[PDB]
């Protein structure tokens, strides 16, 4: 029996520092986790120890604090290189950047293969991009060999910007004619690493016959076998067993999110290529763990960039920017406006004669807004500036929400309006008249939204029974300031972009701003 | 490291069959595929087939089907690769190809397989005698004709090895007769060629002859 | 089966140059090129594998695109030991085929060969067979003409060209054509002349002796 | 006695090329009139028969037409240097690039002295435009000499961009010290050349003592003694006599503007530099003066990537720009809120603690947008599809108007409403809401207006008896489309930059643009 | 009455390298500020006129900038015929004053001096005078500093130092140290010294000679 | 084309008065200022006034306020410049610069004003002996005025020879050194125009 050692990384999202136990930025670095330099350390212990390994990456490493803002790719091709991957496959926020911040900075860079078998290329690029990605590879493990073929979310050109020239197809479909060309070449041990989602993970582990193990990503799904290490809560056991509709028991796995877990699977395989048995835990990567003095080295040289651009100019303000809670509490502010601002400009992904856009609204929660921005700075804006306003390090994300869950949110907007509780919902997209007077959950008078199937877009009241999109800060999302009715009752939710660098990419893009109080809520 | 070591050149008359081997090292050799190449004169690459040995899976083109067989010894690390029926048209030089995956990474050295019906018959060595006249550009020439010899190769070196600036030995051609020719040509300056000796050593090892033909004018 | 025409058939450069070599397909081989290098009288290495990924060793001035059926080689600023013969192969649908393939002859100033005819020796005669020999030493380009004039009379036969490759030193051709016939024939002739036409030369230079 | 004639040209406005009678794109070549190739010819038929000429120029060469949105001020330094002009007075839209677009293509390209004695600098720019301008010039005019003293309007700050290094000092008293300055270089002929306007001409030729004549601009003023060959209307005679306070009979002259006439004024001095005549007419610039093929060859080498511009992608669109009379003569369109914003966005000028912004206001007649814009065109937006919508060649002007005035136009708006009439307004930073059940005359039933003097921008009901800054279209400022009141109660008026231009450089700073109808207009 | 300070008041550089001057004036002068050139034993030409306008035929490479009451002269890359002196002059309020000057000069390398005493002559002691000439011939660069060991002892006002310009074809300089003195005060000592103290120089070399 | 022609150096006494022309040509005359900048050795350049020659008006510092008086001739284009009861104080090189508007663009080759109460008198040429490359040279002392010519061995030798400028003694007569480097017959020829002597001194260790 050959036994195989699978360590795995998925939606690692630019913390590539060491974070905190909830992956925020570290304060107490005794009782801090994660960081690339760390797991280099447990990483080089199980080689040393272990035959058998192979270091996967399920996609995501792009989007989530200055390292990326800043290095836009360059940091993940240099410290992957550094960990020594040996394969990675394409997740929806590698395309952030466009097709040109994927093919310069990662995958002209990166000294492993990167994968994706449901990509198509089309137009003046298929030219360019060709070859670039493959759509599998087989990889020599000592005496024995293994093939990894790859996949990628269907819905990246909703959440990413993968351009008019890249056709995402149904990923069953699609890795089939892939699986059975390594069946050809007697690849007899094939392992399906893609970012997807864990309920796509199933369906290829279900229905794509040879497939011997899937590695996922996309739905930050943590899963164990036993007591959990820290706060996360398992979603099921490790490795998930899914039963093929050929017979055979297909071990699924996934390592969380941000780089605080590393997967470890051990596979036994017999002469044919058949798993024998599957077991394994995802590894806490705590204070325990010493970080490699080598990989902080770099990490600490690299930081100095950083620490010199948050304090650079990204653009100007000619009005003051009222982030003060008895404003964006109360009533509608400013800055309120030009956060949903930034976020609805954010989520403009191209698309076709259905839609100008594919999503026009944006919520965002008063007690989000933590600082105001003055204007007599020279009209000067920085990211430490923007770091105040915005400072858990969250994101903000795209949801679909029946129009009811909408209107049961902005009536818990103000259920107890006059105490500057938080609540208190500032917009984008939507025009919103209150009545004070009324009972508390019927204090909505007037609720219009703009259109998205429109080729001019205007304003319309909200359908109680039609689906609406909404981009929100991950907290809301989440139920966070009592907004259970949005997590308990969205149909859909997906991880975004990170807060600051949303509006930073705003700010940069507009040069000067002049948000101003238009009238989006109204009283009485 | 990755290397692969193919079998020497050889002579076979039309229907017989030649077997050419080809011995792996630097990686594991039952994970990884071989497959046939061939190239003839002025004819470009044509694929043969494959095979992988950890299993002993064949696959031919359909030209070469009931032509060609394939084997393996795990044991040397040895592929075979057997053609009968052999004609002039399968006159080629024949390469073994590792691959993995994508492609065909590392080839081996190449073995030529000469088909032709005539017989094992050493060189005559006859002199291209110089004129001290024909001052074609101040310097003069000088060579030796091999003619009529099967099969291939033969070794022609001026004064012993001594002698390599302004040698020319051009490639063998073969005649209507089935034998091979070349002649084996070296420009020296005229007013030295009148005392100085010169003397062509041709060698043809499949025959054993050894001709040191010297050449006067 | 997928026919590969591989264009051009022969390329002209010199050192620091740009080269563009061009491989289509009958079919769509879904991005499945490769490239091979071949120096004479040696196994081919491969060069690019799958449109444009690099082969270990390969120099970064070594470039591939492509897609569908039309593909393309690329070499920035090429060097003296990028002088060889180019295949291309497509590996998606078996039989695997591969191009005609492209020479890359080092490209230096026109030279004009020196001729120099042979008659056939004493030692030949005994044997009852004669072959005289008209040299074509150190020239360029390789585009040459040999007609053979016996007794102010073209040949049809008889005569059999032997090229050699561009020279190490000087990047030079020669050619060697060689008239035979029988004792009865050579001995019927007394005038035997080789006429050599070439572009360096500017009228055609015809080399004779006399029996 | 020793004669002098001085040839003067202001507010040139980018009319390289011959125009119309009306100064618009020409039609009629055998009836078209200016350009610069004519002028070259005149001015040179002039300086043949006269032996002391001087060729000035009273500033506003910049803005007017595609030669200065794509040659950005170098088709003004080349042309000029051309016709060898002998000196240049700074004129507001000198400023309209910043002053980096004014130091580089005109200030360091120009063979000429270009004048203002009455702009200061401080701060960085100081050092670095120090000398580029001159307060003053003597310029020999063969066996004598003639000083040439510059000055620009005060206005310059609200008009275009200087920016906050920059200080425009009142005329008469920067000047006295300058023209005191010549007299002690015992200079007895003093030329006054400016561009702050005719009542201002008038004011340096009454109280600044030394100075002989005066040269201005900006106000577009026609003096003409006799019957004027065209449809301009005289405001005096030329030259215009003005007793000075020293008892000194000075002349004032200004050529209207956009290349169509050449000042022509002829001065007969003593040997003490004492004006003994002053006698001349502007000559109109009309088709029998024949072009000089020496420049017009330039013109026509120029005016290839004129052409190959404006077909060039500007910018995109993801909706569908609707510009249909339909829509604009109704009610609110989205091509009428991008062209106030556009207009608005224009004339953010460097503003103090006082307010965000000067001007906050902007007023679009719906007759003024004559064709919409297909987003499905790729998105692809270029100068001749804004051509389309802007074809009549007008400027966006800053005026100021009372409540009152503004409350008056907004009724005219609607007061034969639903015959598709053009004068049904577009806003930009106006919340208006009409009852048209009402009397005509009393229709505008709720009028906000955004704040100037304020950090934060809100709307606030207008005020009958406050005076607002309003950005409007030339048409409208000059009674247009029935809008008398405008003209008649306007209590400041301004000349703007040109229509497309301005609506261009938004799209093109924009990148993709979306505007949608937000409700600035409703109905009941 | 405006002072105008100039900095530096001599300049090391070699052609090619970017040359920074800078004049300071005592009071407000207006942007009045004007630069000239002038090369030795010859007129001085005007370089910039109110601050930045360049004179006819004065070449790009010249530029000047400046407000107030600080000005700076910038010659972007330096040229052979760009080695002369400079000098500022404001042109606001009358008297009108210049600035010290800026020599420009040709950057070499460090050369130590040639050190030689010379006593004075048997004619010249008959006039009851006497000079003794210290010498430094072809050095670099200028900074060098003489002292005078009479019998082990300094001399504060005897000596009078004269250096020539930096020859044409080595770029170097030579000293003329001249210590004068009486034909008694020359009898009454016997030990007459010379101490050169130059960069070249490790350890500072001593010249000396006994009557 | 613009040229501004000075009178030729001249030597004063204290208590003497001196004239220096300016003459102008390629501009017109009357209608530029003209300026009179003087320059003393180590003590940088100094401006004395102007004239505007096309009305005669005069404007002067001061400090040269009755001590200097400018005159022209619009006949000859010509500019005067006189200098009442002189001193060794006045000793520079007069320059005259034309002026239109802002700066003096063209200037004068200069007039030299030697005012000392200094005797002409020949110098006296001393040898600076060798002792056992080895430099050896002449030391002309104690002459009145400038200059003088020193060429080694009849102008022969000019290889290694460096001839340092005058320096005015503390007596107000000037004095200088010609040296000469050459390896281990040697005759200087000082020449002084200003007294007519010619002294060849052979140089001996
Ligand atoms: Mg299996
Ligand atoms: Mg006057
Ligand atoms: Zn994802
Ligand atoms: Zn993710
Ligand atoms: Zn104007
Ligand atoms: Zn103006």
């Amino acid at each position: 029996p050959w036994e195989l050692t699978i360590l795995h990384t998925n939606d690692v999202h630019s913390r590539l520092e060491q974070t905190s136990e909830d992956s925020s930025k570290c304060v107490d670095a005794s009782r801090c986790m994660g960081g690339v330099a760390r797991l280099f350390t447990k990483v080089q212990q199980i080689r040393r120890a272990e035959p058998n390994v192979l270091l996967l990456d399920a996609g995501d490493q792009y989007q989530g604090t200055i390292w990326f803002t800043v290095y836009k790719g360059a940091e993940v091709a240099h410290f992957m290189n550094a960990l020594r991957y040996d394969a990675m496959a394409l997740g929806n926020h590698e395309f952030d950047n466009g097709v040109e911040g994927l093919i310069e900075p990662l995958l002209k860079e990166a000294k492993f293969p990167i994968l994706s078998a449901n990509i198509s290329a089309s137009g003046p690029l298929a030219s360019q991009i060709s070859g670039l990605y493959l759509p599998y590879k087989v990889l020599p493990v000592g005496d024995e060999v293994v093939g990894i073929v790859g996949y990628t979310s269907k819905e990246t050109p909703f959440l990413s910007n993968p351009g008019t020239n890249l056709v995402f197809e149904d990923e069953i479909t699609a890795l089939q004619p892939e699986v059975d060309k390594l069946k050809t070449l007697n690849v007899n041990k094939i392992i399906a690493l893609g970012h997807s989602g864990f309920e796509m993970d199933k369906l290829i582990a279900q229905k794509v016959r040879g497939v011997d193990v899937v590695v996922g990503g996309h739905s930050n799904t943590f899963l164990y076998t036993g007591n959990p290490p820290s706060k996360e809560v398992p979603a099921g056991k490790y490795p998930f067993i899914v039963t093929s509709d050929d017979g055979r028991k297909v071990p699924v796995v996934q390592a969380y999110a941000f780089g605080k877990y590393l997967g470890y699977l051990k596979i036994e395989f017999d002469e044919r290529g058949n798993v024998i048995s599957s077991h394994g835990n995802p590894i806490l990567l705590d204070s325990s763990i010493p970080e490699d003095p080598s990989i902080k080295a770099d990490i600490n040289k690299w930081r100095i960039k950083l620490d010199d651009y948050s304090t650079q100019e990204l653009g100007k303000t000619i009005v003051y920017l009222d982030g003060s809670s008895q404003s964006c509490r109360f009533r509608e502010c400013n800055m309120g406006n030009l956060i949903c601002d930034a976020m609805i400009n954010n989520n403009l992904r191209h698309a076709d004669e259905m839609f100008w856009n594919h999503v026009s609204m944006c919520i965002l929660n008063g007690g989000g807004i933590r600082s105001p921005i003055d204007e007599r700075n020279d009209g000067t804006i920085t990211w430490e500036n923007l770091a105040a306003v915005l400072p858990f390090g969250g994101t903000f994300d795209l949801v679909q929400l029946k129009g009811s869950t909408l209107k049961k949110a902005f009536e818990h907007s103000v259920h107890r309006y006059g105490q500057s509780t938080g609540e208190f919902l500032q917009v984008g997209g939507i025009h919103v008249v209150y009545d004070l007077s009324r009972k508390p959950g019927d204090r909505v008078v007037k609720l219009d939204v703009l259109c998205t199937s429109c080729r001019v877009p205007s304003y319309d009241p909200l359908k109680m029974d039609e689906v609406y999109k909404v981009i929100l800060p991950n907290f809301l999302a989440n139920g966070g300031d009592g907004f259970q009715m949005i997590k308990d009752e969205l149909l859909r939710h997906d991880s975004g972009d990170q807060d600051i660098n949303v509006v930073s990419t705003y700010i940069s893009k507009m040069k000067v701003i002049y948000p101003a109080v238009e009238g989006r809520i109204k009283f009485s | 490291q990755v290397q692969l070591v193919q079998s020497g050149a050889e002579v076979k008359k039309p229907g017989d069959s030649v077997k050419v081997s080809c011995k792996a090292s630097g990686y594991t050799f039952t994970t990884y595929w071989m497959h046939w190449v061939r190239q003839a004169p002025g004819q470009g690459l044509e694929w043969m087939g494959a095979i992988y040995p950890g299993l002993s899976d064949t696959t031919y083109n359909q030209k070469f089907k009931g032509k060609v067989t394939m084997t393996r010894d795990t044991s040397t690390s040895t592929v075979y690769m057997k053609l009968s029926s052999l004609r002039s048209e399968d006159t080629a030089v024949y390469y073994c190809a590792r691959l993995l995956d994508y492609a065909m990474d590392y080839w081996g050295q190449g073995t030529l397989v000469t088909v032709s019906s005539a017989s094992t018959k050493g060189p005559s060595v006859f002199p291209l005698a110089p004129s001290s006249k024909s001052t074609s550009g101040g310097t003069a020439a000088l060579g030796c004709l091999v003619k009529d010899y099967f099969p291939e190769p033969v070794t022609v070196s001026w004064n012993s090895g001594a002698l390599t600036s302004g040698v020319h030995t051009f490639p063998a051609v073969l005649q209507s007769s089935g034998l091979y020719s070349l002649s084996s040509v070296v420009t020296v300056p005229s007013s030295s060629l009148g005392t100085q000796t010169y003397i062509c050593n041709v060698n043809h090892k499949p025959s054993n002859t050894k001709v040191d033909k010297r050449v006067e004018p | 089966d997928i026919q590969m025409t591989q264009s051009p058939s022969s390329l002209s450069a010199s050192v620091g140059d740009r080269v563009t070599i061009t491989c289509r397909a009958s079919q769509d081989i879904r991005s499945y090129l490769n490239w091979h290098q071949q120096k004479p009288g040696k196994a081919p290495k491969l060069l690019i594998w799958y449109t444009s990924r690099l082969h270990s060793g390969v120099p970064s001035r070594f470039s591939g695109s492509g897609s569908g059926t039309d593909y393309t080689l690329t070499i920035s600023s090429l060097q003296p030991e990028d002088f060889a013969t180019y295949f291309c192969q497509q590996g998606e649908t078996l039989p695997w085929t591969f191009g005609q393939g492209t020479k890359l002859e080092i490209k230096r100033t026109v030279a004009a060969p020196s001729v120099f005819i042979f008659p056939p020796s004493d030692e030949q005669l005994k044997s009852g067979t004669a072959s005289v020999v008209c040299l074509l030493n150190n020239f360029y380009p390789r585009e040459a003409k040999v007609q053979w004039k016996v007794d102010n009379a073209l040949q049809s036969g008889n005569s059999q060209e032997s090229v050699t490759e561009q020279d190490s030193k000087d990047s030079t051709y020669s050619l060697s054509s060689t008239l035979t016939l029988s004792k009865a024939d050579y001995e019927k002739h007394k005038v035997y002349a080789c006429e050599v036409t070439h572009q360096g030369l500017s009228s055609p230079v015809t080399k004779s002796f006399n029996r």
